[PDB]
DNA sequence: GATGTATATATCTGACACGTGCCTGGAGACTAGGGAGTAATCCCCTTGGCGGTTAAAACGCGGGGGACAGCGCGTACGTGCGTTTAAGCGGTGCTAGAGCTGTCTACGACCAATTGAGCGGCCTCGGCACCGGATTCTC
DNA sequence: GAGAATCCGGTGCCGAGGCCGCTCAATTGGTCGTAGACAGCTCTAGCACCGCTTAAACGCACGTACGCGCTGTCCCCCGCGTTTTAACCGCCAAGGGGATTACTCCCTAGTCTCCAGGCACGTGTCAGATATATACATC
């Protein structure tokens, strides 16, 4: 009965609502958005986490660490224009050799 | 008495080489050593004044989160 | 007493990866991104209940701030998902 | 004036609480009472503070006022802080005493800051400011010694800044006239048991 | 002999300035702006600007030398790096 | 029934300068300047309003967004001119 | 019987100014004190981009101010270039800049 | 010579740049391909706004790409400039 | 062909995935009142077109100006190697400082009357934009 | 040592500032709930320091790989003169829809009430880290 399993979800709803009433963002907030923010921000975490395992899986290592994070969204093409101004701590950069 | 020699004269060759940069020059340990300083100034004067107004004498690791991501420099893996 | 986002992120991934564990540190980053996208996009169309001299933020609105906030193929595919979660929302 | 004394009369102000500051400012004896007048004392205290402050930018400052400011915020909350003991032994006026302190502490190191305060029971309250020969000396961590001239003991504040103990100890033993310094096992909080059991003994002996 | 030193750092993921030289450069830098004051940085925060200072200069040296291949050098002088800040603004 | 900044901006440059005449298009622009850096300030400053769990913006927290959004020496001009105002505002 | 601005001893409107943080929904408590402090501010911006902009009016012997005198007295600044750096004034041109 | 007094009179005067019809019939080429089979209305303000914003661009564009060809030692541009220096910004 | 270069395993080491207790924030219910969605309307701002001019763009051409390629001297930089200095571990102390739990009060939303400060429309007239004229400058 | 650049003057013209009507939004004033300043107490986590120890930096000597100035060559933009062309100005019609008002209705907000979920705590135990040792890749 919760609306979470309701529509179908796995990121809450009830916390979206009341992070989007006490956000300071409109007076009135309807009932049709939170679901559908809520159902965007899955969509997003499943985006990346797919790529970080993939990549996580192709170093025959089962953990998720920082560098793996950084190689699947340095290359993706989508999340490179997303995230373009991100720093990410335990980082490392991309393999980059260049020559004359 | 040095002060900002603690940035060594090969830790800017690590930084280069991490850079991908395969010779350096000379005098950029002593530009490199200007720079940092300035960027600093624009993270720490930025974060000592959020720290500041909520009446805290202990610069907290938001604080700098905060400053950075008003920077435009968005820091992600810490808080 | 001080909520985050980890549960959330480790059923989701669970659910499209059978047993690929995460580590505490990288989580956390997950966290500090998704903290960072609903304050974009649930600010940003906050911005447009202002400007058509509104009050409310209704699915609409939410729609259009996904159809700015994010580059083509990703923003096709996230307003095609999240419809198709209301249609199942709205007949409960 | 300088633009670091402010923040620190401003810092040491807001520590005070509104049941006692106007006592702290009238035994303070630096402003007129007259611009005790001026200042609203019914408004928050992030603008008393601010009025009191653009009192003393016009007329005066300095550090030693400052510093003997801090001095009297410290006499009125014991509390706060945990006490040791010392005594010296192997052997007046204070004057003397005041100079030889003063001159020997800024012979040992480069930058110092010494600070004394007249009290009854022949006592002195002495504010010292650690530092190096390359620093300003950091006034935020003091190091306050109670000294009585007819007794040898000094009560002593603890700080986090160690290593400046045993040089303190020996400018302190030549600065009096003495030759040995000893440290006790007293480390307590309240200075009325130190001194009960310091005197219980030394009036009879 | 650079070619294994490169391909060595480019694949670990540790810190390349030392932890104390920058604890002392950030509490020296720190008591300018602040009209004398000493803070306590928490043990967490410096790591968060010692990432966003590494995470900036490596950005700046790749696009340095980026300006240097264009001229035909190898070498990184400081024209360059004076440079590739008055693009970026 | 649209309101702008016009007659602000006119009284404020025949009160630093005596006759000099400003035409009706560069008047438009000192109303896209000074209907964004309040949209900035007073934006900003309620971002402080909910990194310390407050509700309130008092003087304090434009005081500390002054601060933040210019530049030194424009920044103490302003802030030494801003409690200079609100001292003569408070004993009304 | 008695104007805001004139207890604030200045020229921008005060009243307006918390009509505007009332509704633009920035909070939901509004201190008193606030938007003075904040028309002041904006009053001295004001007033220092005014006072840059007429003299390099009357260096081009005018005594109307056209965009070309604020896109000059914005950028000849170091200051306000700093404030006002990802900003195109329309109708502006650029700086004699050579070599 | 010819270029030196080019340069004194196109910094001083504040015109329009490029001319009116063929930028606003390329700017509705443009808005035809989105959100196809209806029309659009352009308010007559609006493409000299976006006209003044596209003509600032492509000044501060061209003024920042030149100066990477005084450092090579160059004197004229290319388009290897223009593209570093859109690499150099993230764009 | 010796120096890397990848792999087997040793074990050891701690993070982490998991199980439980538990406090409180999310769900059920329902009234109510302002937000707004739909309907109509009328003007007002935009679109389309005729037509004539006039700056403005396109196109050949040649000529100097500049980019590019090779090249020699040399000097500023990488590397090898002994030292010596400062950085890390880690361990102790140990106390300033976050924070958080009550309180009580000044303070800001909330609301009815009322009036002038500011917005819309109008009308010049001086400031200014352009056109033509008289006084300097480098090849 | 004279066409080109700069300053100056005259004249139309048109928008900038003054002026009036007015209306609605800002002021004044009295009411009440409560947000937050203020004090004091409690755990904790950051700083100072020290001994060791050792990994890395420091200083230097030297060989040599690029930096740079020079110069020859060849190609390639810019200024110029002629021809062509479409941008613009001003007009004229017309009509699509942008802004305004009415009106009902419905949907979200507030308050109360009930309990299931997400967080802090604690713990065995597998994943990898690093380390040594041994089978391939190579200028």
């Amino acid at each position: 009965k919760s609306r979470s399993s309701r529509a179908g979800l796995q990121f809450p709803v009830g916390r979206v609502h009341r992070l989007l009433r006490k956000g300071n963002y409109a007076e009135r907030v309807g009932a049709g958005a939170p679901v559908y923010l809520a159902a965007v921000l899955e969509y997003l975490t499943a985006e990346i986490l797919e790529l970080a395992g993939n990549a996580a899986r192709d170093n025959k290592k089962t953990r998720i660490i920082p560098r793996h994070l950084q190689l699947a969204i340095r290359n993706d093409e989508e999340l490179n224009k997303l995230l373009g101004r991100v720093t990410i701590a335990q980082g490392g950069v991309l393999p980059n050799i260049q020559a004359v | 008495r040095d002060n900002i020699q603690g940035i060594t004269k090969p830790a800017i060759r690590r930084l280069a080489r991490r850079g991908g940069v395969k010779r350096i020059s000379g005098l950029i340990y002593e530009e490199t050593r200007g720079v940092l300083k300035v960027f600093l100034e624009n993270v720490i004067r930025d974060a000592v004044t959020y720290t500041e107004h909520a009446k805290r004498k202990t610069v907290t690791a938001m604080d700098v989160v905060y400053a950075l991501k008003r920077q435009g420099r968005t820091l992600y893996g810490f808080g | 007493r001080k909520e985050s986002y980890s549960v959330y992120v480790y059923k989701v991934l669970k659910q499209v990866h059978p047993d690929t564990g995460i580590s505490s540190k990288a989580m956390g980053i997950m966290n500090s991104f998704v903290n960072d996208i609903f304050e974009r996009i649930a600010g940003e169309a906050s911005r447009l209940a202002h400007y058509n001299k509104r009050s409310t933020i209704t699915s609409r609105e939410i729609q259009t701030a996904v159809r700015l906030l994010l580059p083509g193929e990703l923003a096709k595919h996230a307003v095609s998902e999240g419809t198709k979660a209301v249609t199942k929302y709205t007949s409960s | 004036m300088d633009e670091t004394v402010a923040e620190f009369i401003k810092r040491t102000i807001l520590k005070i609480p509104m049941n006692e500051l106007t006592t702290i400012l009238k035994a303070w004896d630096f402003l007129s009472e007259n611009q005790l007048q001026t200042v609203n004392f019914r408004q928050r205290k992030e603008s008393v503070v601010q009025h009191l402050i653009h009192l003393c930018e016009e007329k005066r400052a300095s550090i030693s006022d400052a510093a003997l400011l801090d001095i009297i915020y410290m006499q009125f909350h014991q509390h706060q802080k945990v006490w040791d003991v010392f005594q010296m032994s192997k052997g007046f006026d204070m004057k003397q005493f005041k100079n030889s302190f003063k001159k020997i502490l800024q012979r040992a190191l480069k930058n110092v800051t010494v600070s004394f305060r007249e009290t009854e029971e022949n006592a002195v309250w002495i504010r010292i400011a650690w530092g190096t020969q390359y620093t300003k000396p950091n006034q935020y961590k003091p190091t306050y010694v109670v000294y009585y001239s007819q007794t040898p003991y000094a009560f002593t504040s603890s700080s986090m800044l160690r290593r400046n103990t045993p040089l303190l100890g020996q400018a302190l033993t030549i600065a009096s006239k003495h030759h040995q310094i000893v440290k006790m096992d007293l480390r307590s909080r309240y200075l009325d048991s130190l001194k009960a059991i310091v005197f219980k003994q030394y009036n009879q002996t | 002999g650079w070619l294994k030193e490169i391909r060595k750092l480019q694949k670990s993921t540790h810190l390349l300035i030392r932890k104390l030289p920058f604890s002392r450069l950030a509490r020296e830098i720190c008591v300018k702006f602040t009209r004398g004051v000493d803070f306590n940085w928490q043990a967490q925060a410096l790591l968060a600007l010692q990432e966003a200072a590494e995470a900036f200069l490596v950005h700046l040296f790749e696009d340095a030398y980026l300006l240097t291949l264009h001229a035909g050098r190898v070498t990184l002088f400081p024209k360059d790096v004076q440079l590739a800040r008055r693009i970026r603004g």
